[PDB]
């Protein structure tokens, strides 16, 4: 959601750099892909996905099937 | 656990938008101008397949820049080495780089 | 090349001959002049150049000092020897229409790059 | 002589925006007794030792003076000047600092790493290092970074007091500062600033400006040095326009048997692209023989033709591979000249036209 | 006032300069010699001097020659 996630980073009004973002219109933008790219990093470590070239960075593959 | 010691250890973030601010930083003032050109050229019609060889030699009978025809050369080889000017002739070049943060550019450059 | 049109073939040699006692009907020749087979060549040539453009360069009007050189190619395919003593070309130029003063400026020339 | 001194020749000329910076990283780590790590960027030519350089030779247990704080105090500050590229290994930079240090009459110790660094720097006193061009102390990613992680570790942590001031070349980050390069009205106050001392300047105050806008430090001492040798070798405005001059004229240097062998070699690469010293000697004789005009050459003589055009500066020849069904090593014949002035040079004689 | 102003003046150029030309001194020393019989714009002067470069003798800011 996007009220939730505006409504939580605001709740620290002691990091004044956490205000500072929270304030530009690409806010919810920027949140969601530092979360999604520590959640692709860490699926990679576990053997989930696969990546294509070194050089590349824009297709994954899948090696991890549930119930088999 | 979202593991963030074993995070710095890999190249999470990964042709380089800030690290090409700081080339033509140190390089000189006619060096810029050069840089300058090529991108509003560029991005003029992103469908214009780029500047090509002798169409960036006209841009030089408007404005005094560079010497002659023959430096060309000169100035050919030190972009390619940072990665902003590719080549690909079917001479036509263009950089891999979309337009969404190459007007931000053209600002700092400026 | 790009425009590879068909092959030589002995039929197209038969048709110039058609094509040129037609034209000589036309006249009321009963013999074929050498007009006529220039005339019945030039539609040929004009149904083969269809394809390319009408952007025709031709220039042949330089200095007159290559028509001296095509004097010494001469003497170099019956023996081939590049002294300096030429007591033969000189026979030659005169003949032409050429004069002695421009002869000199242009063996002087070839000299310098030893040709 | 006035012409000795010339060609010879703590705030430097052109650079009181950068010396101000970087006192002002001293203020803060020598008075408050703090570790931290300087990074200094920027193209060769700025004046980067030569502005560290000075800062030593003012205002600064062997190598021991007294810096002055702006309040007005006393220290001990220990200031050496170490490079890494007149070093023998990267690993073995920790020994280097160590014997610059420590005084001679002590017991030597030997130094491996960080926890035989570190512990040495823990009783004492404020270290100062210089490591001239820290680019150069890579490994030619896990690896190659090591020396200056390392490094910059030792210049970071408490408890001690030890700070780095390196210059390369182009939360614990260093402080990063661009040396800017020197533009027309900045390289003309450092040599005046330079010759104050000569009692009569021969230079003229118009000479100056075109070279240093036409160098936009190191590229205008080699200028104006060869002005001076010019002018005392024949015995002003238009000395300086004689030294952008002496240091289409490759194509008339050549003779004319030599122009027509290049034509053929720019011929060839055209209708073939890659192109070999073989490939192209077949395609310079059919090509002569439809004009019969000269002799031809065989292909022991033809290597000499292309030999001058490669020491002029005008065909690149280099060791390649093929691409078709025989890949084997091969001498392939490449250019790097411009096809505007290779159009315009042969034109002129009218001699030569299917040549081109 | 193009098809022979900017010929017959342009051969002044070459002249001009005692070479060095610089384009912040045409806007004060030719704006009263060269400009004021011809008026012409700022933005299209610029162009006619940087077209000198086609005819190989006439070569930043500066015209050398
Ligand atoms: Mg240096």
């Amino acid at each position: 959601p996007k009220e939730e996630i505006l409504n939580f980073i605001r709740k620290d009004p002691s990091n004044t750099k956490l205000l500072e973002l929270a304030e530009t219109p690409d806010a919810f933008d920027k949140v969601a892909l530092i979360l999604f790219m520590q959640a692709i990093f860490a699926f990679e470590n576990m053997g989930l996905i696969k990546f294509q070239s070194t050089k590349s960075y824009d297709l994954v593959e899948k090696c991890v099937w549930r119930g088999i | 656990e979202p593991s963030t010691v074993e995070s710095t250890f890999q190249d999470v973030m990964k042709s380089g938008a800030e690290g090409a601010k700081y080339v033509l930083q140190s390089l000189t003032v006619n060096s810029k101008k050069m840089y300058k050109l090529l991108i509003e050229t560029q991005m003029q019609n992103m469908q214009r397949t780029g500047v090509e060889l002798k169409l960036f030699n006209h841009l030089c009978a408007a404005d005094f820049i560079a010497s002659n025809e023959i430096a060309l050369r000169s100035m050919l080889r030190e972009f390619i080495e940072h990665k902003m000017a590719n080549i690909t002739k079917n001479e036509i070049i263009w950089v891999p780089y979309t337009y969404a943060e190459l007007e931000k550019l053209l600002k700092t450059v400026l | 090349s790009k425009f590879s049109f068909g092959q030589a073939t002995p039929r197209t040699l038969l048709g110039i001959i058609r094509l040129s006692q037609a034209l000589a009907k036309l006249r009321l020749a009963d013999m074929v002049d050498i007009d006529d087979v220039e005339e019945a060549l030039r539609l040929v040539r004009v149904s083969k150049e269809s394809l390319y453009q009408e952007t025709n360069k031709s220039k042949e009007d330089e200095s007159p000092t290559t028509k001296i050189f095509t004097i010494i190619k001469k003497m170099l395919q019956e023996t081939g020897k590049n002294t300096l003593s030429y007591e033969n070309i000189v026979k030659t130029v005169r003949l032409r229409g050429f004069t002695m003063l421009q002869l000199s400026n242009c063996i002087q020339e070839y000299s310098y790059l030893n040709v | 002589s006035i012409f000795l001194r010339t060609k010879a020749l703590g705030a430097l000329p052109a650079r009181t925006a950068e010396y101000e910076q970087v006192m002002n990283f001293l203020a803060k780590a020598i008075s408050e007794h703090r570790s931290d790590s300087l990074y200094i960027t920027g193209p060769p030519g700025t004046g980067k030792t030569a502005q560290l350089d000075m800062i030593i030779r003012q205002k600064f247990l062997q190598n021991l003076s007294w810096f002055e704080l702006p309040d007005g105090r006393l220290e001990s500050v220990a200031v050496t000047s170490i490079n890494c590229i007149s070093l023998g290994e990267p690993s073995s930079i920790f020994q280097k600092i160590f014997d610059s240090f420590q005084d001679l009459n002590g017991p030597t110790l030997q130094i491996k790493n960080m926890q035989h660094l570190q512990k040495f720097l823990e009783p004492y006193t404020t270290f100062v290092v210089v490591l001239d061009e820290m680019d150069r102390l890579l490994h030619a990613e896990t690896q190659s970074v090591r020396t200056i992680l390392e490094l910059f570790l030792l210049a970071k942590l408490p408890t001690v007091s030890f700070v780095l001031i390196g210059m390369a070349n182009s939360g614990l980050l260093p402080q990063t500062i661009v040396f800017q390069p020197y533009t027309a009205e900045q390289m003309y106050e450092i040599v005046i600033q330079k010759m104050s001392s000569l009692p009569t300047i021969i230079f003229q105050p118009m000479a100056i400006k075109f070279a240093a806008k036409k160098c936009a430090l190191r590229k205008l001492f080699d200028v104006l040095r060869g002005s001076i040798e010019i002018y005392e070798l024949e015995k002003g405005l238009n000395y300086i326009a004689k030294v952008f001059s002496k240091f289409r004229t490759r194509i008339a240097k050549l003779n004319i048997q030599q122009k027509l062998i290049l034509c053929t070699i720019i011929q060839s690469l055209k209708l073939n692209s890659d192109a070999t010293i073989d490939e192209s000697f077949d395609h310079y004789i059919k090509a002569i023989t439809k004009t019969d005009t000269l002799a031809p050459l065989q292909r022991n003589e033809f290597l000499e033709i292309c030999t001058i055009l490669e020491t002029c500066g005008l065909v690149s020849i280099k060791k390649t591979k093929c691409k078709g069904k025989t890949k084997r090593f091969v001498d392939k014949i490449d250019v790097d000249l411009d096809m505007r002035e290779f159009y315009d040079e042969m034109t002129k004689i009218s001699i030569l036209k299917p040549f081109l | 006032i193009k098809s022979t102003p900017r010929r017959s003046t342009a051969s002044s150029v070459n002249a001009t300069p005692s070479r060095f030309q610089d384009d912040e001194q045409n806007a004060g020393e030719d704006d009263n010699d060269i400009m004021s019989p011809l008026p012409a714009d700022e933005e299209a002067e610029l162009q006619r001097r940087l077209q000198l470069g086609l005819r190989v003798s006439p070569r930043h800011l500066h015209a050398p020659e």
